[PDB]
This record gives structure tokens, C-alpha cells and sequence, in this order.
């Protein structure tokens, strides 16, 4: 019920 | 000298009055140069030089990676947001004014949170401006700032000199006095 | 470039070949919320208040194994093309007007990093200092340099002066910044 920090999260390239 | 290759990957959020407006642009960097961003505003991954070409074609074609960087405003931005509005941007710290010589009066200006800050001397009651210099606002890296407002004078008798500071931290305003 | 009252960094993703080693961090309006420590899979807060809020350190790991592969496609791809050395700028003050025997702080700031590879350390009258010594990740700026703050504790006395001393590639020999209490 703690509360978060979210993050972006990055892409592989192929 | 040693070689080295760099990348970096940045999720960069923008906010303006409030949460009325969110932007999100993530971007991509291989050695100090941008190569791919997804810019909420456009709604897609766009190359920004030809080294992001294929990545950004590729990301495209995704119909469930678009999806989820749609949603990254909301999901990361405005998420955050709501915990920075109840921490970070609850932050008040309040500044610590001094006056001392460097014909030069140099008025302190230190350990204050958030950035907006009014510094103002006076000479006997009368606001100078003509004669003052500020530094630029310094960073201290702790999550405080500085300032120092100098003032240029030449001291007579009977001369009261006033450093003047305004900051959120304040309900009313700091005075610090000098005397010849 | 963007216009904004506050802009974050909920994510500066940095790896580099060299080393190798990578970087995690959250930045709020120009200064670190917290990193992340790799080598032990820990989230180190750098605002005490956000200790409150948690933050899962093993995705800054596989976010910095994505970035890994992503190098290697584009050294491939760009020819091998490395970075270039800045010269770095150095300064260095004070967190606090200085008193004699008043506990103080020296900051050193090292400005227009890049490659993100630095020695920062401290001098005082020739000989080196190790205590009271401690820095800042490195922090992101819009034209993907990076900056860093070392910081030393101290009280100020009379006749006993400091110099902040900077390793980089872009430096033919090491810069010395000096401060004198005046």
C-alpha cells in the first residue's frame, strides 16, 4: 500500500 | 587515450500548470547524439538522424509497443507526479541572508528550496538597482540553491543598508540589516 | 528546449563500453532523486522524504541489458564511431559563508562530462583528503553531457587551503581548482 516510483522502460532493437 | 561508446536512454516528463498538461518524449542517445524519440505529442517513434531509422521503423510496426508508449504519460507520468505533489514539491527550505564586505556590500543568500527567489537591497529606505549585480542562481547539488546579490556603495554616517528576500519558504519577507 | 514548470527524468538509462559500467537514476527539476546501486541491486534514495516510496532495483538492471545490446547493434552500425572527448569546467565554492572553525561544506562542480568518466578528488596544501569526501551520480544535461558535485566537509582556518583535483580524457595534464578562505 506502499506507493512506487515508476519508470519508461526502453526497447530492444531487433 | 582510451576509445569509448556511449548510449543513453532517457524518459523525460514535462508538466505545466499542475497536471493540465503532460508531456512525455523518451529519447535515445548514442554518443551525445539523438537517434530515435517517442514524443507523446506525435504518438509515434520518429528517427532524428538516420542512425535511428531501423529502430524506429521496426518499433512502429509494433501495434502493442505503440500501445504502451500511448499509456506511458499516464502510467509514469502522472503516476510519479502524484507522489512528487506530495514530497518533492512539498519541499521548503528557507534561506539563510548575510551581509558582509567583499567598495563592495555582498548580501548571502544560501540553502534555499524551491528556485524563485526576489532579492532586494535598500539604502535608508530607498530601494537600489542601478547599483546591483547578482550572480547567477547556483546549484548546489543537495537539493538546495544559493545566491549572492552584491551592492555597489560608498558609506556616510547615519547609513542603514537592507538585503530584502522573498521566497515560498516565507510567509513574511526576510530583512537583514547593516551598519556602517 | 521544451517549455515546462517541471521536468523529470523518470529514467536516465546509461551504459558505456569502457569499464563497462552502467548508471540508474531518477532526476526532478535538475537534481537526483535517487540511483540505483547495481552491484548490489539497491535503491539509494537521495532525498531523504522519498525513502517512503519503493522502487524495484532489479528493472534498472535489465533496462541497463537492453541498453548493452542496443550499443552493440549501433557500434556495428555507426563504424565504430566513438565518442568525443569535451574539456570539462571546473569550479569550486562554498555551501556556506565561510567562518573560521564554523563547520562548512567545499563543492566541487565538474561541468560538461563526457565520456562520463572522471577521477574527482581533493587536496588539501599538497597533501590529499579521503574523509569527509562524497559525490553526485553523474547528471544529465539537455546536450547529453553529463555533470558531477564532489563534496568535502571542513572548518574553515586560517592559512590552510584546498584544491579540487579532475582526471579527464579531454585534459592533457590534471586540473587543479583552488580555494582559499578570504
Amino acid at each position: 500500500p506502499v506507493s512506487k516510483m515508476r519508470m519508461a522502460t526502453p526497447l530492444l532493437m531487433q | 587515450s582510451p576509445e569509448d561508446f556511449v548510449y543513453q536512454f532517457k524518459g523525460m516528463c514535462y508538466f505545466t500548470n499542475g497536471t493540465e498538461r503532460v508531456r512525455l518524449v523518451s529519447r535515445s542517445i548514442y554518443n551525445r547524439e539523438e537517434i530515435v524519440r517517442f514524443d507523446s505529442d506525435v504518438g509515434e517513434f520518429r528517427a532524428v538522424t538516420l542512425l535511428g531509422l531501423p529502430a524506429a521503423e521496426y518499433w512502429n510496426s509494433q501495434k502493442d509497443i505503440l500501445e504502451r508508449k500511448r499509456a506511458a504519460v499516464d502510467r509514469v507520468c502522472r503516476h510519479n507526479y502524484q507522489l512528487e505533489l506530495r514530497t518533492t514539491l512539498q519541499r521548503r527550505v528557507e534561506p539563510t541572508v548575510t551581509i558582509s564586505p567583499s567598495n563592495l556590500l555582498v548580501c548571502s543568500v544560501t540553502d534555499f528550496y524551491p528556485a524563485q527567489i526576489k532579492v532586494r537591497w535598500f539604502r535608508n529606505d530607498q530601494e537600489e538597482t542601478a547599483g546591483v549585480v547578482s550572480t547567477p542562481l547556483i546549484r548546489n547539488g543537495d537539493w538546495t540553491f544559493q545566491i549572492l546579490v552584491m551592492l555597489e556603495m560608498t558609506p556616510q554616517r547615519g547609513d542603514v543598508y537592507t538585503c530584502h528576500v522573498e521566497h515560498p519558504s516565507l510567509q513574511s519577507p526576510i530583512t537583514v540589516e547593516w551598519r556602517a | 528546449d521544451i517549455v515546462a514548470d517541471h521536468v523529470a527524468s523518470y529514467g536516465v538509462n546509461l551504459y558505456q563500453s569502457y569499464g563497462p559500467s552502467g548508471q540508474y537514476t531518477h532526476e526532478f527539476d535538475g537534481d537526483e532523486q535517487f540511483y540505483v546501486d547495481l552491484g548490489r541491486k539497491e535503491t539509494v534514495w537521495c532525498l531523504p522524504v522519498l525513502r517512503q516510496f519503493r522502487f524495484d532495483p532489479q528493472f534498472a538492471l535489465t533496462n541497463i541489458a537492453v541498453l548493452k545490446h542496443n550499443l552493440n547493434s549501433l557500434i556495428k552500425r555507426s563504424n565504430s564511431t566513438a565518442a568525443t572527448n569535451e574539456v570539462p569546467e571546473v569550479t569550486v565554492f562554498s555551501k556556506s559563508p565561510v567562518t573560521l572553525g564554523q563547520p562548512n561544506i567545499l563543492i566541487c562542480l565538474v561541468d560538461n562530462i563526457f565520456p562520463p568518466v572522471v577521477n574527482i578528488t581533493w587536496l588539501s596544501n599538497g597533501h590529499s583528503v579521503t574523509e569527509g569526501v562524497s559525490e553526485t551520480s553523474f547528471l544529465s544535461k539537455s546536450d547529453h553531457s553529463f555533470f558531477k558535485i564532489s563534496y568535502l566537509t571542513l572548518l574553515p582556518s586560517a592559512e590552510e587551503s584546498y584544491d579540487c583535483k579532475v582526471e579527464h580524457w579531454g585534459l592533457d595534464k590534471p586540473l587543479l581548482k583552488h580555494w582559499e578562505p578570504e
